[PDB]
């Protein structure tokens, strides 16, 4: 049959198994089409974390099912604002995982911190892109512009947006 | 000689979202492993780039790289003949004038052949991917998208932190 994998980026990997298709399988192929090794590799449905030795059935999984798929990283706050004439924003956000929709998780790595400002006008435009995809990975650096970007099932739209200087 | 079937016009009437509001013009690059397609915004602030493979479409077919420079405004119109879940199918031939798109649907209930005119666009592909960022994320589109509303109202600027 066939199944959902939703990685922690937008993107909607499918795959197809059997219910004696055991966890440490269904965990190797996924591997084998999206550069993650299983051991980077969580999965976890209906917030029961499988484990490798037992099957797809014993978790009662059947046909047309969506399974969370999750980075385990062997190795704080985001924050964005607006602030101007009239008054002043302040969104702050950090890395989690969800369990109930992990697709709601926010992923991040960070380098060294960063702190850049962008004309709004350009982001307008750039958040269009939500409707080709789920997930949006962003990258920021002071020696670059900044990209983002939707993945579609079999290759992406992205945004090179340059930072302002002042 | 370019033939090309998305299952669903939707599709490809989202992408083509994404530039309009932002950029008049794009060259299509069609290769045999699909299309891709750069614009870059008037100010030179903003580059969009898109990628479609193989996989993305019903059916794909191009045995020779061919370039499609288009007005989006044009195209944009053309594509508002969409309806969302029709199959669309772009077309065209060695030396091309006019790509020709071509919706149906369901049966052979209902069939539109469109021809855009394609203009000489000058092909200055830009390569301004890193390799390394200083920072990484990813978060619900859509969560960003709520934030960039919100923001937008108080301030010309947005700017972000990580730490």
């Amino acid at each position: 049959m066939q199944i959902f994998v939703k990685t922690l980026t937008g993107k909607t990997i499918t795959l197809e198994v059997e219910s004696s298709d055991t966890i440490d399988n269904v965990k190797s192929k996924i591997q084998d089409k999206e550069g993650i090794p299983p051991d980077q590799q969580r999965l976890i449905f209906a917030g029961k974390q499988l484990e490798d030795g037992r099957t797809l059935s014993d978790y009662n999984i059947q046909k047309e099912s969506t399974l969370h798929l999750v980075l385990r990283l062997r190795g704080e706050t985001i924050k964005f604002v607006a602030d101007g004439d009239i008054g002043s924003g302040s969104v702050i956000i950090k890395p989690f995982v969800d369990m109930e929709h992990p697709e709601t998780s926010i992923k991040l790595e960070m380098d060294q911190p960063v702190d850049l400002t962008f004309g709004a006008k350009y982001l307008l435009d750039i958040i269009k892109g939500s409707s080709l995809s789920d997930r949006v990975g962003i990258r920021l650096s002071s020696e670059a512009p900044a990209l983002f970007q939707f993945d579609l099932k079999s290759g992406f739209l992205q945004f090179f947006l340059a930072p302002k200087f002042n | 000689m370019l033939e090309a079937k998305f299952e669903e016009a939707s599709l490809f009437k989202r992408i083509i979202d994404g530039f309009k509001d932002c950029v008049q013009l794009v060259n299509f690059q069609c290769k045999e492993d699909g299309i891709i397609a750069q614009a870059v915004d008037d100010s030179r602030v903003l580059l969009v780039s898109l990628e479609i493979g193989v996989e993305a479409f019903q059916e794909y077919r191009c045995d020779h790289p061919v370039t499609l420079g288009m007005d989006l405004t044009s195209l944009s119109k053309i594509l508002r003949c969409g309806n969302n879940t029709d199959t669309l199918t772009l077309i065209a031939d060695n030396t091309p004038d006019s790509i020709i798109l071509l919706f149906e649907d369901t049966k052979k209930d209902r069939i539109a052949e469109y021809s855009l005119k394609l203009m000489d666009i000058d092909a200055d592909f830009l390569k301004i991917e890193e390799l390394q960022y200083d920072s990484t994320l990813s978060l619900p589109s859509s969560e960003f998208s709520k934030i960039v509303r919100d923001l937008s109202q108080l301030s010309d600027s947005i700017n972000i932190m990580i730490t």
